[PDB]
């Protein structure tokens, strides 16, 4: 519930590690590469001169 | 197939002392004429041999003294 | 020179010794191979 | 080193990191002699030189047998220099088509690696205590925690990030705000439909 | 004066459009940039960098595959590759490496034999190019040999 | 300079004979047979200078011969 | 990028046949681990210099006998908790140069594994491991400057 | 042959047994999974007849956000709750329910006055808590057909109609391959309905629906032979029969040692066996995986 | 051609002897996919000579990097030429500017 | 009623062109126009049939790395000028064209000899050039059907292989506009702007895109 950076995301990965274990912080690591991709690309983000 | 051998490694305790119980019980399964305590699902020897380490059914004790009755049995019945 | 003219001898107890001869390592898994070697030595 | 290869690498985000994506005409070469031992264990050859012509020739059931040799059998892929102990890893060959190795994206930072040009080695384990060492030990499931100082090495990097930021956010006055949703799939069936943003 | 490029021939002064998806055909939420670059291809061709092996030939003094794509080489495991093995801990994947993929003659063939066999096993043995560095030592004028 | 190992006919017919379910006495009278091949393919000796070579006495020419003909079919055929 | 390389080289030599072969070698001395201060700002807290190792002494609270945690504990992230909610002081921690066990290290003296999140093993090899750790950010020093 | 596409084959639809499913179908054209499956999805979320609630009428509360004597839930919270509420009307297009309720526990689905054409899915369904004992609550709900998700902000309280019976679609494409043929399509659609209809049978309407649209345009040989085949002496022939052995594939997996205790067979029969197989390229010790091959 | 440029290809691609530059102006007599040959004018050529200009185009050469080498004329039958212009291309050159 | 979808049908055909059409589907309801359309320009631009050079076989060359006395071309690139050559045939699925020509001039696609079925959509198309006053050039080019792209590596010593692209559509754009039909406002129309290389029919393209998306439709009819 929050704006997630680059240290929201590994310190969620981290707590997961913590509390649940280690088959579902690799899950979670897939599942969270596949919509970070997704949606990355939904986005449609670019880079101009202006 | 498999991803994580946790549940195998918290069964016998420590990682070095699993790859060679596993691999005691995979050569058995291979070249021997043994048979999965498990049901195989289109698996290979190691895979199955971890997943018999992970319910209980396998560890150092159990293969020594099924091995000691496996010589006592052949002993007995060559006479 | 200086291992000859003192006639050393070398037991084989580290890991770059076993890498030269090729053997196991008394480091992972080859740990309690050398543990049975030298209980039976 | 024999049972040995290297090409150079490209980026699979369609993978689960405990896989990697192998060329199928490199896995032909490396997996040789157990292709050999199951040909000619189910018939297909009765004698050496036959099941070494099916091969050398290419039938179109050699590659079923290589799908079925290559099913559980950990790769080393290796990337040099190897500064610590994570530039060696074991991952479970996809047979894909192509000339280049498919390398899942989360373990790029472990290997120090970007695809501009980056070349990897793939070696074989071969007996029975290699093949349960790399997937015990050295799997790449198996270490996500850097044995420096214990922080995670898995981290998504920089386009999984840019995602998940912008997926995550608020705007003041965006489409469909302050309404009620009754879960998360209320919401997502809103966003695919257009009727919220 | 891009920009008055741009507009002599009818384009949006930003360099901007909107793009839709090839796949779902819904427009992406952001103008993306689009326009014509100038694209090289360098003489580094994948066709020449693949290479496989697992049976060729071996040196004659020291019995270790060659070197190479155009010999059919194998790839060197050199000693920072040893050092992240002994890392790990895996004692057998680094002993086969160094005795039977590699060197020890004897057990090259009773390998490849065992894995033809469908018996995944090896017979370690010992390596080839330590008696190479022994008959080199003692032709020195040095005795050195193995005892017990 | 090292060199390189080259594989001749021979070192060809005893990665055939090493791969063949053989018995240890079967191996043993195949390694005298392909010893004794030239390099045109031809056997250079009589088969009772090979049940000789063996040095065993309960061995007779019908298993030389039973291994010949096995040996007979290696690749190149003949 | 050949310095660094040398440098490692070095230190992986140095240390390649340190193995942690026992359990416990019996003795309870060690270094007193006590936060980096270089005289304006605290460089380091306690909570990182102590995650995952083994006291070598009481340490409960100052005041009087309020044992908080044992002789031996491997103080781990609940621990560490309770820590940082009574502002625990410094504490005795068993290091690997106090060690007594003769060709090797016990696997109490080191601590914790970094990898694993439980205690070291007996026979992973620690000095190739450190030697690593130390050698591979040496190509993010500088090196003219 | 031009005009002529690959099918799917392995359509192994899998149940989570209430009102999930997953579906897989191959192999697909190349490219043919993404557009069959965004087709269907589409369609599904945004075009599919079903009936829900469009109002409510409470008695005692006259605003979207009030408060309400004995109801643990809020008014937007008794909205949620009825938003939720699936249900399934055959005759009409528009009817009207009532909750007359008091007491002590919760108002459920089950509370509803029952009509003939109504029907509810869901009777276990909460629609609010009541604690106070002379607290009561009497609504009146009214439910209408339609298609898609209407939100009250596109138009007495106004409630969101979600008429699609579907909750939640999301397909993936994976890669298939033919035996000769290198990139096909592997198409899984997993979707979850509201309980009025089965996945499978949203799945057939939506194709349905979108099919319908396009009317105005649409082992080795020589294992295999007898062993009669082999020029064996009479006595061999007779062990190998006595010893039930009709096929070389038989034959040649008996190893040389269990050949040799078998009775009436001697060394020298044993080698004239050998010496027969061999003149054909074949041994005594090969390994076969399962060898009856149903003949 | 690069479509976006500094102005320095030409130069590149000219000093580089890999085009075929006039050595004096006249009309092209002769044009083919191997050859080309130039009528020279009255006023270049030298007393009691025939004045022809004949280029051989290199085709389908190997390099040092076991690449192609190949040229391909860029003139037409009868058209006028100068000298110092280019005749035929090389590889890696459109229209005597260098194109990569 | 809101079970009773209004379906569409193939109102207008607009050639704007030999090689450009505009294509209206109307009236549609809410959300087919982009339901049709994006499926529609997928099936077009992937699954469309058409007839392409594949052999060429030119009198006295060897391979494709060579030239020819008198032409100013080199073969590859009288090899990559025949790949674009758009022909129509229309009783087989192969035929064989031949090309015979001598004197000074360009040599065109309207040089190759007259076939009943085949038929040559734009005879402007510039094969090569003779520049030489005795120079001729007689070629046998092998035209055969299928869908897709197929290099030759996938599929005599003077008969040269060419990479068949069957494809005749160069791109689709589809829009969605508001319809006037009837009394309702929410029916909307389709129209699809594509251009071909002129060998095949807009409408008939429309139609085998639906029969494709309907027969592999009718798998899930089923289940
Ligand atoms: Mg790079
Ligand atoms: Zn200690």
């Amino acid at each position: 519930n929050q704006a997630l950076g680059k240290k929201a995301i590994s310190k969620m990965l981290n707590t997961c590690y913590r509390i649940l274990g280690l088959k579902p912080t690799v899950i979670f690591a897939d599942q969270i590469m596949y919509t970070g991709f997704a949606y990355a690309a939904r986005s449609g983000a670019s880079v101009g001169i202006d | 197939a498999r991803v994580t051998v946790q549940d195998a490694v918290e069964k016998i305790g420590n990682r070095f002392d699993l790859v060679l119980v596993a691999a005691r019980r995979a050569r058995q399964m291979q070249v021997g004429g043994k048979d999965p305590l498990v049901p195989e699902e289109n698996d290979k020897t190691t895979v199955i041999a971890l997943r018999e380490i992970e319910e209980g059914l396998i560890n150092n004790q159990i293969l020594d003294v099924r091995e000691r009755q496996e010589q006592q049995e052949q002993e007995a019945a060559e006479l | 020179t200086e291992a000859a003219v003192a006639g050393k001898r070398d037991e084989l107890r580290g890991l770059k010794e076993n890498v030269i001869v090729g053997r196991l390592i008394p480091a992972g898994t080859g740990y309690a191979y050398h543990q049975d070697r030298m209980r039976r030595r | 080193v024999d049972y040995s290869g290297r090409s150079v690498i490209t980026v699979g985000p369609y993978l689960r990191l405990h896989q990697c994506g192998l060329p199928k005409k490199m896995a032909l070469e490396l997996f040789k002699p157990f292709i050999y031992g199951k040909l000619e264990l189910r018939g297909l050859a009765t004698t050496i030189k036959a099941a070494k012509k099916m091969v050398e020739r290419e039938e179109a059931v050699v590659w079923d047998i290589l799908d079925e040799v290559i099913r559980e059998h950990p790769v080393l892929l290796n990337r040099a220099p190897t500064l610590h102990r994570l530039g060696i890893q074991a991952f479970e060959p996809v047979l894909i088509e192509g000339k280049a190795i498919q390398l899942h994206p989360l373990v790029c930072a472990a290997y120090n690696a970007d695809f501009d040009g980056d070349q990897m080695a793939v070696h074989v384990p071969l007996t029975l205590e290699a093949q349960l060492e790399a997937r015990a030990l050295m799997m790449s499931t198996n270490n996500i925690l850097s044995p420096a100082n214990g922080e995670p090495i898995i981290v998504p990097s920089q386009d999984v990030v840019l995602g998940l930021y912008y997926m995550t956010r608020d705007c003041v006055n965006a489409k469909g705000e302050g309404m009620v949703l009754t879960g998360p799939k209320e919401a997502e069936r809103l966003y695919r439909s257009g009727l919220a943003s | 004066e891009i920009k008055e490029l741009l507009k002599l021939g009818d384009l949006p002064t930003s360099g901007q459009i909107r793009l839709y998806d090839g796949r779902t055909g819904e427009q992406f939420e952001r103008p993306v940039t689009v326009g014509y670059m100038y694209m090289l291809k360098l003489n580094h061709l994948v066709d020449d960098k693949m290479h496989a092996r697992s049976t060729g030939s071996y040196s004659l003094v020291t019995q270790q595959p060659l070197g190479g794509k155009a010999q059919f080489g194998g790839q060197r495991f050199g000693e920072m590759e040893v050092w992240a093995l002994e890392a790990y801990g895996a004692a057998y994947t680094l002993q086969e490496m160094l005795t039977v993929k590699s060197d020890d003659v004897n057990g090259r063939t009773k390998m490849y034999k065992n894995i033809v066999d469908g018996n995944h096993q090896m017979e370690p043995g010992m390596p080839e190019s330590f008696n190479v560095l022994l008959k080199e030592i003692r032709s020195l004028g040095i005795n050195i040999e193995l005892e017990d | 300079y090292q060199g390189e190992t080259t594989q001749t006919l021979q070192d060809y017919l005893m990665w055939q004979v090493e791969l063949t379910p053989f018995s240890d006495t079967d191996r043993a009278i195949a390694t005298s047979i392909v010893d004794a091949v030239d390099e045109t393919g031809y056997l250079t000796v009589p088969l009772e200078d090979i049940l000789e070579s063996i040095g065993d006495e309960e061995i007779d020419i019908d298993e030389v011969e039973a291994v010949l003909k096995r040996i007979q079919r290696f690749d190149p055929v003949g | 990028t050949a310095n660094s390389g040398y440098l490692t080289r070095r230190l992986v030599d140095v240390a390649q046949d340190l193995v942690v072969t026992e359990d416990d070698c019996g003795t309870h001395e060690g270094i007193m681990m006590t936060p980096v201060i270089e005289g304006g700002d605290v460089k380091e807290p306690l909570r990182d210099r102590v995650l995952g190792r083994v006291t070598a002494e009481d340490v409960l609270k100052p005041g009087t006998a309020d044992i908080l945690v044992p002789r031996n504990t491997l103080l781990h992230e609940q621990w560490c908790d309770l820590l940082e909610e009574n502002s625990v002081d410094a504490v005795k921690v068993r290091s690997v140069v106090s060690c007594d066990t003769d060709f090797g290290v016990c696997a109490h003296c080191y601590g914790r594994d970094l990898a694993r999140g439980h205690i070291i093993n007996k026979g992973e090899a620690i000095g190739v491991i450190a030697a690593q750790s130390i050698g591979e950010p040496g190509t993010q020093l500088t090196m003219r400057t | 042959s031009v005009t002529e596409f690959l099918k799917p084959r392995l359509v192994d639809i899998e149940q989570v047994s209430s009102t999930h499913a997953k579906v897989t179908l191959e192999p697909l054209e190349r490219g043919f999974g993404h557009t069959l499956g965004n087709a269907l999805r589409r369609i599904l979320l945004s075009s599919m007849p079903g009936c829900a609630v469009t109002e409510v009428e409470i008695d005692g509360v006259l605003h979207e956000y009030s408060t309400k004597e004995g109801v643990q839930e809020d008014i937007l919270e008794i909205l949620l709750n009825l938003k939720g509420l699936a249900v399934r009307v055959q005759g009409k297009d528009e009817v009207i329910l009532t909750l007359n309720k008091s007491g002590i526990g919760p108002v459920t689905a089950a509370d509803i006055t029952h009509d003939g054409d109504v029907e509810i899915v869901k009777p276990q369904h909460v629609i609010c808590h009541l604690t106070d004992e002379n607290a009561s609550i009497s609504m009146r709900i009214k439910v209408q057909r339609g298609r898609g998700y209407v939100p009250a902000s596109t138009r007495r309280l106004l409630v969101d109609a979600c008429y699609s019976p579907v909750e939640r679609i999301a397909y993936n494409v994976e890669a298939a391959r033919v035996e000769q043929r290198t990139d096909l399509d592997k198409l899984v659609i997993e979707m979850e309905t509201n309980g009025t209809i089965d996945p499978e049978e949203a799945i057939r309407r939506a194709a349905t629906i979108l099919a319908e649209q396009l009317e105005a345009f649409v082992f080795d040989p020589i294992l295999l032979r007898p062993v009669d085949d082999l020029e064996l002496t009479v006595r061999s022939a007779n062990c190998l029969k006595a010893e039930a052995i009709h096929y070389i594939g038989d034959l040649v997996q008996r190893t040389e040692v269990e050949l040799l205790k078998t009775p009436n067979l001697g060394k020298k029969s044993l080698t004239e066996i050998k010496d027969v197989l061999a003149s054909r390229g074949l041994s005594l010790g090969m390994r076969l995986e399962n060898w009856p091959p149903a003949s | 051609k690069p479509l976006v440029g500094t102005g320095m290809e030409r130069a590149v691609a000219v000093d580089s002897g890999v085009t075929a530059v006039a050595k004096r102006g006249g009309v092209v007599q002769y044009v083919d996919a191997s050859r080309i040959v130039i009528k020279v004018n009255e006023d270049e050529m030298y007393p009691g000579e025939a004045g022809i200009d004949i280029y051989n185009l290199t085709k389908y050469t190997r390099s040092n990097q076991n690449t192609c080498i190949n040229q391909m004329p860029c003139v037409s039958l009868g058209e006028p030429v100068e000298r110092g212009d280019v005749l035929a291309d090389g590889p890696s050159t459109d229209l005597g500017e260098l194109a990569l």
